[PDB]
DNA sequence: ATCAAAACTGTGCCGCAGTCGGCCGACCTGAGGGTCGCCGGGGTCTGCGGGGGGACCCTCTGGAAAGTGAAGGATAAGTGACGAGCGGAGACGGGATGGCGAACAGACACAAACACACAAGAGGTGAATGTTAGGACTGTTGCAGAT
DNA sequence: ATCTGCAACAGTCCTAACATTCACCTCTTGTGTGTTTGTGTCTGTTCGCCATCCCGTCTCCGCTCGTCACTTATCCTTCACTTTCCAGAGGGTCCCCCCGCAGACCCCGGCGACCCTCAGGTCGGCCGACTGCGGCACAGTTTTGAT
């Protein structure tokens, strides 16, 4: 009997990610001589993490537009709407994402009334 | 024959996708997104984390400095958090069995 | 009648509108498809592509060209007009070190 | 007819698209062959560094890890076609 | 006698003086009170090298000269050559420094 | 009287006001630029905060995952380097 | 036991080959590091070197100097466009900016 | 002092001095032109290794060899500046792997 | 202030696929187990340099005055894009070969990793020995602003 | 159009500071020499998919036109920002006191590498295949544009 087996590193983490894939690129990766256990448990868990926020996000973009599918512009929406996602990746550029709905309040007329606003933003 | 098989993360996201959003799929060039994301993240993190473990002069890449790096890498509340599930994942693994 | 042709502006207003609701890419494919590979001749002679690719490329050059246009209108904006001119694409390229 | 075109492929209504979803109102004239130039020095810059990748790897096809890892070391990371 | 360069002349001939000069431009102890007070409102126990303080003011003098050439060009796009807070400003964001 | 009295932290308070109107006048010099607006030292005052805190958080950042009391000039080294701005001259 | 030949001496160079590899060793960029790899790497260094000093040189020269300061790195640096387009994103400790004033900022000279 | 034996740290400078008096003999160098010398060969180094190291990844390679150091000079160095390193890479590869 | 001509909008129904949940298959890989160099956490001694502060010199800041010339508002004149009607060109969807070339794949020289004595290249010290920028101190020259 | 007066440039002694040349002393560390895993080279096979003439449907690019609104050149009025004067606040330099703590050592337990099987977690097909969702058409609000 070679004993009872079982138990992935990410379960005894409770972990949704590949604990023991993660440790497996950081050793191949270079990044250094030896990697610690620890490492992968908190890699995963960060990764995790960061694809829940922007799935989430992604999610309710395809709610408050109708739809139950998550494509490029859900991603997208979701990402640059969020200040803290879209400084993450302010450099990085979603394929088939598009841009935000945004022009100049300068460039649209509508000199008669409406509503003069001006003493707010 | 069959091809080398490439490895993703296209499992795991979309697990996760469902503790979110069961109600909601994922499209496909949108997943490849996300494989992308994931890698990048990684890459930025391990590489920080390589560079801060060489101006220690230290061979190991432990858990501190995927934090610090965390610190480093990620804006305000979004470290906040991550740093918070980082800790709390490596306890839970640490006693729990 | 007449060509009831609207006001200078507002066609282009929707235009925008419609533009930055959409996702798909603005260059024509077949033509931008061979300015790649004219650009590419330069560098290897008889080289072949892979459809993905090109649309990397195409996709990552009109991601560019939108966003430098916003600055350029910005740009525009700032010296208090309204239409884009060459003079601002380039304050924006400089400021943002691409021509220094 | 000889290429009477290819670097002058990209025509003045799709500049004049880019530039709306870029959020451009009113458009000069010039603009449509500045904006020419500048695509062009765009590609140059990308396609001269995946194809330096392709030869380092000793091949004839320019594969999208070839273009995106060009785009990534000149910054503008992508996204969708890089796993 | 009373003399008086016109407006612009002194302005001109410091332009001139300070690119021909590398000395940092902002005094020295007050810069390091700065640095310490802005510092110490982050972590608490803190003790500076003095080059430390001293890369600081590089890094920072060389980070505003440069803001202030593509502010003045802002300004000068402008038809301007007086600079403004829109001028800054203008520069911050298209560098992707505020958006 | 005479021997060690004590001596206690100083306070630091308004410190960003050190950044004179003169000095970030002669920073506006180097930089070529004739006309300064009246609006321009309390940007000026502001842009820099936000530029120093942005560093000294990362530096501060590296001092203490080194375990140290003290930040060095590689530390602020290292900060700049990872925010884009690389800096010769004090190590690294 | 022939002696010892540096491995700089056998490739010609200033720069210290060996000190080059066991760098790129230690640096963990791989796990085998070539033998060519550390002698071509320690060549464009060199390389690299020289023109920077060249320039610098000339410059410390033009200012009627004979020691090589910061002031005379950012000159030859900023005033040859390949060197500065790779340290566009350097700064020089000490070494000032380029003398440049935007022609309309000057004097008009009709009054 | 006292004995503790100053730790000792190593750096390019004898060998950036070397080059400068090959250059220009008559020609000496401050100190804190020298530490930034030291820098940009450091800079540099990272530079060109960092992008080596890459380029054996995207190619299932473990080995850092001359054709990634060179691959990677001509990614990073502009124009001319590549010509002549590799130029000048190459020729003491062979001068090295011929002579002794 | 109230009417007309267009142009988005979700519904609505429906073929073209596009994601799915298996159904297993084929593996490749992460885990359970156990041996093993050597890295990193501890405890110590401890010089160096940071924070505070006095003392003195003198430079640079801050504030008020006067004057101009830059900014910006108001207006006029010349025309540069925009909106459009509209005719075809070549861009685009739908297919079918023809083969280069990229992705494996098995096999094995060598190339690069280790292991180790062993010298001398390289670094840290004090030190004459200079050479050299940096601070007054004065003249020469260029030039801006006053008659 | 000459004239005066202030700013920037050069020279010149002058001394402190920074360098370069010794030469000596440790000592990490690169090289010389020899074995020893295994990675990159090279040869050989499969088929993925890139290059490409081919061929209807027509969307979409070009162009000439009409003319409006945006841009720009002027002319004016207002006042914001540059120059200057000058007292004196406080930065700079030197020098000191008091310690906090960076960093060189040393000693040695763990920890993470490196092995070795093995079960199964992960990937690639196919397979319906459930629904998913753009692809045309309708009538209904939502506007710009004029009376
Ligand atoms: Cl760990
Ligand atoms: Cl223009
Ligand atoms: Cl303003
Ligand atoms: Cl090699
Ligand atoms: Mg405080």
């Amino acid at each position: 009997k070679t004993r009872a087996k079982a138990k992935t590193r990410s379960s005894r983490a409770g972990l949704q990610f590949p604990v023991g894939r993660v440790h497996r690129l950081l050793r191949k990766g270079n990044y250094a001589e030896r990697v610690g256990a620890g490492a992968p448990v908190y890699l995963a868990a960060v990764l995790e993490y960061l694809t829940a926020e922007i799935l989430e996000l992604a999610g309710n973009a395809a709610r408050d537009n109708k739809k139950t599918r998550i494509i490029p512009r859900h991603l997208q929406l979701a990402v640059r709407n969020d200040e803290e996602l879209n400084k993450l990746l302010g450099r990085v550029t979603i394929a088939q994402g598009g841009v935000l709905p945004n022009i100049q309040s300068v460039l649209l007329p509508k000199k008669t009334e409406s509503s003069k606003s001006a003493k707010s933003k | 024959r069959r091809k080398t098989r490439k490895e993703s993360y296209a499992i795991y996201v979309y697990k996760v996708l469902k503790q979110v959003h069961p109600d909601t799929g994922i499209s496909s060039k949108a997943m490849s997104i996300m494989n992308s994301f994931v890698n990048d993240v990684f890459e930025r993190i391990a590489g920080e984390a390589s560079r801060l473990a060489h101006y220690n002069k230290r061979s190991t890449i432990t858990s501190r400095e995927i934090q610090t790096a965390v610190r480093l890498l990620l804006p305000g509340e979004l470290a906040k958090h991550a740093v918070s599930e980082g800790t709390k994942a490596v306890t839970k693994y640490t006693s729990a069995k | 009648k007449k060509p009831h042709r609207y006001r200078p502006g507002t066609v282009a207003l929707r235009e925008i509108r419609r533009y930055q609701k959409s996702t798909e890419l603005l260059i024509r494919k077949l033509p931008f498809q061979r300015l790649v590979r004219e650009i590419a001749q330069d560098f290897k002679t008889d080289l072949r592509f892979q459809s993905s690719a090109v649309m990397a490329l195409q996709e990552a050059s009109e991601a560019y060209l939108v966003a430098l246009f916003e600055d350029t209108n910005l740009a525009a904006i700032h010296a208090k007009r309204v239409t884009i001119m060459p003079k601002d694409i380039q304050l924006a390229r400089r400021i943002r070190g691409e021509r220094a | 007819k000889v290429l009477r075109d290819n670097i002058q492929g990209i025509t003045k209504p799709a500049i004049r698209r880019l530039a709306r979803r870029g959020g451009v109102k009113r458009i000069s004239g010039l603009i449509y062959e500045e904006t020419r130039g500048v695509l062009k020095v765009f590609l140059e810059n990308v396609i001269r560094d995946a194809v330096t990748y392709t030869e380092h790897a000793k091949r004839k096809t320019v594969t999208a890890m070839d273009v995106v890892y060009a785009l990534k070391r000149q910054g503008r990371t992508l996204y969708g076609f890089g796993g």
